[PDB]
């Protein structure tokens, strides 16, 4: 029962704010519980390196605890010299970081966990955040304030209503349902999905969505396109120069999924050429985003059509005390040896996939 | 970088068999899926009504569609040095991607395992031992 | 046949795009109509002082077209000097700039129109986008990336979901209806609204808001306020420091009504102080803001928690379309002698108000 | 701090007392002046009736005389001070459509500031109640 738990350094922002749990001072606040317990644990933000405090403990840890806003990636070489490791949690949802098929593979007796749910409502409500701020030209509008102007026929030249668009999701799990529940009431003219499995016919008929086939056919007829899908082959550099030319001329663009999904130069130059209007979210690659990354400094031709945002809409106050709570269940499921798992949990139950 | 380079050069500079490989893949690729795809189906009557992820004329279209893909991708192997673009465009998270079509992952390595055996013998004995490492690189992540 | 319209100067703005129609250079969209029948037509955004082009023509003038976005004072001053005139129209909804009383007791027969219904959507997108904005923390979080940093435990620290939040509007004409609709579907803890005047039954029960009869009742238990409403006596000033003191410690506050509504000092000390976490909105008092206005320069306790924009929410393209087909179906009524206005266009018709 | 309004303050501390007689009787009355006229008020405008009623409920008779004390008080701020700007801005700018939309008779409001112009002046010199009425007329006259 020695635990590594690998989160990121807060610095003084832990001291301000005791509900921002997923951070090394805070400890998903569970510290006195594991230590009530009789439990050992090893916190740390080092993880890079073969000189590092994670791979110092990891030939004797018994579980491991990560988190997707700074992942320790679970490697094969890590995972052979790990003899005693039993358990992986994810503290959240998205498991990239982790090597399932090699684990599955190989048919080592390792669970692999993560607290399904705990993040999709706030990701919904960062997307049409940022479908409001780019339709209606906001980060022009409150730029003008601060820099102590006031001229009013720059900002309306390039602002819209959201009310009578149609508005397309490539990817419809929770997170894309949940963005087309939110818009219903705004009334657009339709709503659109494509994905590799369809919805049942009771979810289409509640929001009023169709489902198109084809990925071109889709994007051709949008004037706001959001991405919602897991990358993989067939999705990786899918949002590159050629299907880009397919999009209407000046639409919006969101990505709160993975920033590998679109090819960064292609993109900065459609919003440069007009082909797109603006573009929006929260997801990089390479993630942290270095200094120079092209994303940073694009525009339009106006100067405006910028919406990006670190990586955090999945990191909210009310979204951390979720998986604090989640993973202490998940935790204590393991430590009574009821291996009572919520079903939606469980990614793997001993190196196997389930049902 | 220089180990690339190196690698280049040897395609323009020395042995050959990279060209007459590349030459049988290209020449004949329509021939090779045809041919392959008739011996798929007797192999895996999975164009059947059921399951049958391939059922339709349709899906049957797609089903060659993809056996295309990878033989112009192992193609693009033989010609470069080596199978890191084979791995990082062909395989990245292949196994859950067709998993979530519902299409049989050890049906699509037979594909290529069918593949293999109308290019080989197409070649040399020399040749052919030489190109069948590109396909089981392929073979060996879905299987 | 002779008549007065006074726009805003949009400079270069106005070549850029046509769709900008309110606006000196591409008057409304109606010229051209006007000159093809038998029509004068003086257009001029020059409108203060005694030496003005609009007292230019005002002793002459038939009719005058103002627009809330640059607006004309009418004032019983002009009125009396004014001795053709027989219809003022607003481009537009808004008519605090008109001396109606004036009209009316006196008895003079001007009718007076405005465009009913052109707004109010464009206004309450609005209203959810400053929501959204302020409660996720999405200004100092772009500005990290505009400024090559990236430091998300300084952003989560402060960010929540709006989900599980109490909500009230001050208001429920047809703006603070269509807010409330909107917000349904984003699942708060419970919708609250003050009105002079009950919703009726059914439309209370669409939105499952509840009326709550004392407007200290009401801010006391709300997490998040919205002002709709109109600008007499005993809502001028309305939130002072005495009042905002019954706001729970740490909400937000939008006002996209009017500033008047505020004393402006007293919203900017109570954000100082961390009894409000945020305040945003598009409008002002005076206006347009003097660029030492306090609400340009006011912070949060972390720098952050303003979402001021210069007044323009209700001015989108798509806006300003229904503004020009409005205001040729006004004057076609009163050109025809049919006088077939819709019913809800009207606020005076020869001098009194209607039932 | 404009030199207009410090005369008229330093009016009311150096020069005429009948300002300060006005005020003295306002404040040392007041709970009379709204008893007593609110008692007529109902009395010529039976409308404290079931039916329309704006003012039908105890607790809507309450609210009519709460209204009554708000006029009061600003009636005699402004004798305090030189004069009738603050009235206007603070009492009289939106009056009429924001008692149109809550149902109130506006005529009535007019009427029942003529009840404590009557109440109060009663209480006064001949000539205080003549510079005093003039301050109530000003309220009605938006009114009616
Ligand atoms: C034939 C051997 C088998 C078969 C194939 C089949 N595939 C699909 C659908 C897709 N195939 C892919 C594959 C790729 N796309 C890429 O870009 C790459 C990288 C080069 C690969 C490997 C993808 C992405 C899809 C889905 C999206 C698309 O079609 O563009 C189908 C259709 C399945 C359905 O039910 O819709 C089929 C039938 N099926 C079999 O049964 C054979 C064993
Ligand atoms: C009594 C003479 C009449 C009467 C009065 C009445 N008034 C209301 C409600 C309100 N009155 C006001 C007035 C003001 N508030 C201010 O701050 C100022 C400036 C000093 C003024 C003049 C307001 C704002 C309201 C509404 C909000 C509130 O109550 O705080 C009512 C209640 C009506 C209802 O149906 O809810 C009544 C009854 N009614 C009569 O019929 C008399 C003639």
């Amino acid at each position: 029962m020695k635990i590594v738990l690998v989160l990121y350094d807060a610095g003084k922002h832990a001291a301000d704010e005791e509900k921002l749990y997923g951070c090394t001072e805070n400890k998903l606040g569970i510290a006195n519980w594991l230590k009530d317990q009789g439990h050992e644990l090893i916190t740390t933000s080092d993880k890079e390196g073969g000189n590092s405090v994670l791979d110092q403990h990891i030939p004797d840890a018994d579980i491991i605890i990560t988190t997707p806003f700074h992942p320790a990636y679970i490697t094969k070489e890590r995972i052979d010299k790990a003899k005693k490791l039993k358990l992986v949690v994810v503290a959240g949802v998205g498991s990239d970081h982790i090597d399932l098929d090699y684990i599955n593979q190989t048919g080592k007796k390792i669970s692999v966990l993560e607290v399904t749910g705990s993040n999709v409502v706030s990701v919904a409500e960062h997307v049409l955040m940022t479908m409001l701020v780019l339709v209606r030209n906001f980060v022009p509008a409150h730029e003008q304030i601060i820099n102590h102007d006031w001229e009013v026929a720059a900002i309306a030249k390039d602002a819209y209503d959201i009310e009578g668009k149609t508005i397309a999701t490539i990817g419809a799990g929770r997170i894309g349902y949940r963005v087309l529940e939110r818009l219903v009431p705004f009334n657009p003219k339709e709503l659109l999905y494509y994905d590799y499995q369809a919805l049942p016919k009771d979810a289409e008929e509640k929001v009023g969505a169709r489902r198109v086939e084809n990925i071109e056919e889709l994007v051709a007829q949008a004037d706001i396109v959001t991405i919602n899908a897991p990358l993989h082959a067939g999705t990786k550099g899918l949002i590159n120069k050629e299907l880009l030319s397919k999009f209407k001329k000046g639409p919006w663009l969101v990505n709160p999924a993975r920033g590998a999904i679109c090819v960064a130069e292609d993109v900065a130059a459609a919003l440069e050429s007009g082909q797109l209007r603006g573009y929006g979210g929260d997801v990089w690659f390479p993630q942290p985003a270095p200094k120079d990354h092209p994303w940073r400094d694009m525009r339009n031709k106006y100067g405006a059509g910028n919406a990006m945002t670190p990586h955090y809409s999945g990191t909210t106050l009310d979204a951390q005390t979720r998986y604090a709570e989640g993973t202490k269940n998940i935790l204590e499921s393991f430590f009574t040896g009821k291996f009572d798992y919520r079903p939606q949990d469980i990614i793997l139950l001993n190196g196997e996939y389930v049902t | 970088s220089p180990g690339e380079l190196d690698r280049i050069k040897a395609f323009v500079t020395s042995g050959e068999s990279r060209l007459r490989i590349a030459e049988t893949l290209t020449g004949s690729r329509e021939r090779i899926i045809k041919s392959a795809g008739d011996a798929l189906f007797q192999k895996r009557p999975d164009v059947v009504s059921p399951g049958g992820n391939a059922y339709g004329e349709e899906m049957t279209a797609t089903c060659l569609r993809d056996m295309d893909y990878y033989l112009r991708l192992i193609t693009y192997g033989v010609v470069a040095g080596d199978v890191t673009p084979i791995e990082e465009i062909g395989l990245v998270g292949v196994r859950e991607m067709y998993k979530s079509l519902g299409t049989p992952v050890d049906a699509v390595a037979q594909a290529v395992r069918e593949m293999k055996a109308v290019a080989t013998g197409m070649m040399s004995g020399d040749d052919a031992a030489e190109a069948g490492a590109y396909f089981d690189y392929v073979i060996g992540a879905m299987e």
